[PDB]
Parts: C-alpha cells; sequence; structure tokens
C-alpha cells in the first residue's frame, strides 16, 4: 500500500509468450505529448506476480511490462543501456540521456495511467499486448 | 571535417542586444543538437542553452528571460540573442555541437568553435600603437637575442600577434594584455632567436586589432 | 541548480605521476550524467569523460572516470608535460547543466633561472611624448619571481605592470614582462635604468641596465 508518485505513467504491455519485451532502436517510447524530443528515452521494467492455483501450489501470471522515463522509478539510477535482467532500453531520435525529474513518476490517487500508445508503424513485438 | 565558426560584433553597450551567429561547414545543420557556451575572463565555463536542429530549445533558467538561440537550416547556422546585457555578460562564447558517436544520447560537446570574445562597455574602440621592441647588447645572452612588438593603448580585447606571417613559433611568448590606469589595454609580444642570425634573417610582427581595423607588419631590427 | 566544487584549485605534479581531481556535486547526478572536458590556453575545451566513467575515442586510457551520487574523480596517470591545462568536470543529471570551476595542473620541472633582457623605449614611442621600458624573464621555473625597477637607483614603486605567460606545454617553463611607463620629461631627466630580478634559480638579485642614450 501507499504507493504514492512511484507508479508508471502508463499501462503495461503484457507478455504473452516466451520472449522477453525488445524494440528496434528508435522505437519503443510511449507517446507523451506533453514531453519534449530530448524526453524520449526510458525503460521497460518487467513486474511479476504471482496467483495460487487450482491445484493448490503458486503460480506466475503473465509478466507485466511498464515503462518508465530515463532516470525515474524503481531503476532512477540505472543508466540507459545497462544490461540488466528485467529492463530493456528504449530511445527515440532526438533524446538526450539525462534523468527525467520534471517528468517523474504518477500518483495513482491524482492521476489514471495513460493508455500505452506506440507510434504507427512501430514494429510491435510477438507476443505483446 | 566539420567546422565551426562564430561570428558577431566584440563590444556591445550596456542594456543593449548581444547578437552571435555560429556557421557550420564540413557538416549540416540537420540530425543534430546546437549549444552556446560561455567563459569570462578568467573564469569556468557556462552552459546558456541549446536547440535542436527542428526547433526546439532548452535555456539555462537564470538566463531564460534574456535568452533566444534560433537555426537557420538554410544557412547551415544557428544563432543567439542576448537581451539587457552587462558587464556580467563580457565573456568568451562558444558554439558547439552536441553529439554523442557511441550511440548512447550523451550530451557532449564533440566539436567546438573557436570562441569570440565580447566585451560590455560604454568606452569606444581605439587602435593600438606598435613600437619596436629592438634587439641590442642589452637583449643578447651569448648565442641567443631577443626582441619583440609592444602593442600599446587599445580598446576592446582582443589583440592577435603572429611572426613572420606565422613562420616563426618557435620561442614565440606573446603576453597576456595588462589593462592601464587609461582605460586602455596594452601588451608585448617577444620572441628569442639566434643572435648570428640578426643581420641576415628578418623578423616581423603582424598585429590585428579588429575591433578598430588596425592591421600592421612591423619589422624589428637592431 | 546543482553547484559543482573542484578539489583542489591547482594542483603541481612531476611528469609520470598520477593525477587525481575531485569534484563533488551539491546533490546526487547519479552514476553516468557527469562529464570531464580539458581545456588549454586559447583553446576551446576539449571532452575527456563522459557517463562518469566512459573515455571518449581519442583520449588515452591513462585518463579515468569514477564515482557516483555526487563525489567523482578524475585520474591521470603517467601525467606529461603537454597535460597542463585547466580540468572541469560538467554534470547534465539536472537543469540547467553546469560546469565547476576547474582544477589547474600545472607539470613540475626542475628550476631554472630566467635570462633578463632589458629594452629601452623606441625613438618611435619618445617621438610621441611617453616612454615604456621592458624588462623580460625569460624561460624560469618556478613562476614566483621579484621584478623592482631602479631608475638612478631611486626605486620605482606603482609605475610598473608585470604580465606572466602561461605555463609552457613543452618546457614547462614561465616567461615574464615587466614595463615601467614614464612621461617623456621624466624620461630625459634621468640616465640609469635597471631591472633587478630576484628568483629561486640565481644565487642572488641580479641586474640588467642601460643608459639612456648609448
Amino acid at each position: 500500500s501507499n504507493m504514492n508518485n512511484t507508479a508508471s505513467w502508463f499501462t503495461a504491455l503484457t507478455q504473452h509468450g516466451k520472449e522477453d519485451l525488445k524494440f528496434p532502436r528508435g522505437q519503443g517510447v510511449p507517446i507523451n505529448t506533453n514531453s519534449s524530443p530530448d524526453d524520449q528515452i526510458g525503460y521497460y521494467r518487467r513486474a511479476t506476480r504471482r496467483i495460487r492455483g487450482g491445484d493448490g501450489k503458486m503460480k506466475d501470471l503473465s509478466p507485466r511490462w511498464y515503462f518508465y522515463y530515463l532516470g525515474t522509478g524503481p531503476e532512477a539510477g540505472l543508466p540507459y543501456g545497462a544490461n540488466k535482467d528485467g529492463i530493456i532500453w528504449v530511445a527515440t531520435e532526438g533524446a538526450l540521456n539525462t534523468p527525467k525529474d520534471h517528468i517523474g513518476t504518477r500518483n495513482p490517487a491524482n492521476n489514471a495511467a495513460i493508455v500505452l500508445q506506440l507510434p504507427q508503424g512501430t514494429t510491435l513485438p510477438k507476443g505483446f499486448y | 571535417q566539420v567546422q565551426l565558426q562564430e561570428s558577431g560584433p566584440g563590444l556591445v553597450k550596456p542594456s543593449e542586444t548581444l547578437s552571435l551567429t555560429c556557421t557550420v561547414s564540413g557538416g549540416s545543420i540537420s540530425s543534430y543538437y546546437w549549444s552556446w557556451i560561455r567563459q569570462p575572463p578568467g573564469k569556468g565555463l557556462e552552459w546558456i542553452g541549446y536547440i535542436y536542429y527542428s526547433g526546439s530549445t532548452k535555456y539555462n533558467p537564470s538566463l531564460k528571460s534574456r535568452v533566444t538561440i534560433s537555426v537557420d537550416t538554410s544557412k547551415n547556422q544557428f544563432s543567439l540573442k542576448l537581451t539587457s546585457v552587462t558587464a556580467a555578460d563580457t565573456a568568451v562564447y562558444y558554439c558547439a555541437r552536441i553529439y554523442d558517436s557511441s550511440g548512447y544520447y550523451h550530451p557532449v560537446f564533440d566539436y567546438w568553435g573557436q570562441g569570440t570574445l565580447v566585451t560590455v562597455s560604454s568606452a569606444s574602440t581605439k587602435g593600438p600603437s606598435v613600437f619596436p621592441l629592438a634587439p641590442s647588447s642589452k637583449s643578447t645572452s651569448g648565442g641567443t637575442a631577443a626582441l619583440g612588438c609592444l602593442v600599446k593603448d587599445y580598446f576592446p580585447e582582443p589583440v592577435t600577434v603572429s611572426w613572420n606571417s606565422g613562420a616563426l613559433t618557435s620561442g614565440v611568448h606573446t603576453f597576456p594584455a595588462v589593462l592601464q590606469s587609461s582605460g586602455l589595454y596594452s601588451l608585448s609580444s617577444v620572441v628569442t632567436v639566434p643572435s648570428s642570425s640578426l643581420g641576415t634573417q628578418t623578423y616581423i610582427c603582424n598585429v590585428n586589432h579588429k575591433p578598430s581595423n588596425t592591421k600592421v607588419d612591423k619589422r624589428v631590427e637592431p | 541548480e546543482i553547484v559543482l566544487t573542484q578539489s583542489p584549485g591547482t594542483l603541481s605534479l612531476s611528469p609520470g605521476e598520477r593525477a587525481t581531481l575531485s569534484c563533488r556535486a551539491s546533490q546526487s547526478v547519479s552514476s553516468s550524467y557527469l562529464a570531464w572536458y580539458q581545456q588549454k590556453p586559447g583553446q576551446a575545451p576539449r571532452l575527456l569523460i563522459y557517463g562518469a566513467s566512459s573515455r571518449a575515442t581519442d583520449i588515452p586510457d591513462r585518463f579515468s572516470g569514477s564515482g557516483s551520487g555526487t563525489d567523482f574523480t578524475l585520474t591521470i596517470s603517467r601525467l606529461e608535460p603537454e597535460d597542463f591545462a585547466v580540468y572541469y568536470c560538467q554534470q547534465y543529471g539536472s537543469s540547467p547543466w553546469t560546469f565547476g570551476q576547474g582544477t589547474k595542473v600545472e607539470i613540475k620541472r626542475t628550476v631554472a633561472a630566467p635570462s633578463v633582457f632589458i629594452f629601452p623605449p623606441s625613438d618611435e614611442q619618445l617621438k610621441s611624448g611617453t616612454a615604456s621600458v621592458v624588462c623580460l624573464l625569460n624561460n624560469f621555473y618556478p613562476r614566483e619571481a621579484k621584478v623592482q625597477w631602479k631608475v638612478d637607483n631611486a626605486l620605482q614603486s606603482g609605475n610598473s605592470q608585470e604580465s606572466v605567460t602561461e605555463q609552457d606545454s613543452k618546457d614547462s617553463t614561465y616567461s615574464l614582462s615587466s614595463t615601467l611607463t614614464l612621461s617623456k620629461a621624466d624620461y630625459e631627466k634621468h640616465k640609469v635604468y635597471a631591472c633587478e630580478v630576484t628568483h629561486q634559480g640565481l644565487s642572488s638579485p641580479v641586474t640588467k641596465s642601460f643608459n639612456r642614450g648609448e
């Protein structure tokens, strides 16, 4: 409880298959008209959930991948491009490698999650919704 | 290769507007970020702002009320406008490209102009006098003689001095200018040369004070 | 804004030594938002390190950057005379981007006494009505030096100005000029013009002089 303003600004991408999220270079940053070209850079972080299965043993639900602007969120201190499990990096041409403190993260008590939209022509990877 | 060059007035009156242009050659403005950075004499660097080739800008908040950066792709230039200047704005102004060749988007300044000094002052331009510092028995240490040129009473900075149209560089010392109580600058440029060559090699100091359009070539003889 | 404080303000080290330059921030800039630039006299700065620890490709690996949060270091191994420069750190972890005030790295060398030269005013300048007398101390080390003017054995005070070059990038020496300014009338009232020089490389103070008109 008590998440504060630590949520992703966007809804998650759900992984229905067995391959990690990835995008072609230059692709994958969610659309956000309240941001500038230098802002268009960040990471998706895999969030796992467990539930009790019908047989009484714990079970994984499908992973969900949440976008955070560079320098914000749970991996705020992680450098762009660092190889870290559960983290994948995306940037649009025109991005700058600077932390996006001015955008930050979302307080769900004050703002709903922006439906995650990618520009027309983005390669959406297999098994992702 | 990519080259940058600042242009614009070297002397601006208080409360007026400073305007500079950066001209890019050997590459295009397009696809890059471009930036202005300044350095007051004897002090550190201050970032002014940047512009993306397609027009978006970001300025230093302490200067935002006074700064405009603009880009002209048709002429491969970008420009700086700084309003309401004071003596705190006297500085060498650099233009620079922002580009990270590693592909990781770091905002690093990978190519720079040579810098252009802007002095904010009410005083008028004054051209220098150029006098010889002639070699003699009192400027001779064995096989080595010293000679020079005294560049006196000019405003504002800078002056440039070369020797023999740039062919003579070894042993040259061009001193930092000093500000005299008159409010005018003076400097000397000296060079050491073999004593045996004094009657046979020619030594010319090439002095340029562009703010006054004063250009002088002075042969220095015993 | 984030303020970057560099320590020490000046460093003086022999070639082959390892130099450690400190840069400390007023707020955290995480681990990849810091650059170091090198600036030689009269030149634009040049990128050394970026991303706190990544080295520019044309820079040799004896330069390395480390640190995180607020505490950053530039290490220069095998210092060279051509490493004389002001080194600046710069952060882009916060807007506005800001630079430190620099650490100037001087290269130590053996003591070298100045060569001393003296120049009377030119006849051209004298025509106008003023006389500049110039004393030159050439290619010495260390920078500390004392230059006094005597005119017919009168010690001058307040009528000369000094200028010193930046350390030479090759031989690590300095040069210095002292200029004595007098009116034509005053200059023609006196005979002996002398420059007296005190420097560590000289066993005792020395003097170079001329007599007006000879």
